[PDB]
């Protein structure tokens, strides 16, 4: 499976992993 | 930056979590 | 951003989150 | 199952981690 995280999929994964209080670039 | 690390290359959960908060 | 995880994106996220010793359906 | 929970609806990191191992 594609393990690279680009664009919206990176944003989605940060939001999933960092949650509430999300993230910084 | 995050794009070289996670998009160009593949990053682990721990690496990804470094960019949080 | 789309927070839903379907198909390959779900598989990718499980693999990211569960890591080594991956996951079960 | 995981598809209703995470695909049809949106699941949190903790929910997703329930399906590990």
């Amino acid at each position: 499976v594609n393990q690279h995280l680009c664009g919206s999929h990176l944003v989605e994964a940060l939001y999933l992993v960092c949650g509430e209080r999300g993230f910084f670039p | 930056g995050i794009v070289e690390q996670c998009c160009t290359s593949i990053c682990s959960l721990y690496q990804l979590e470094n960019y949080c908060n």
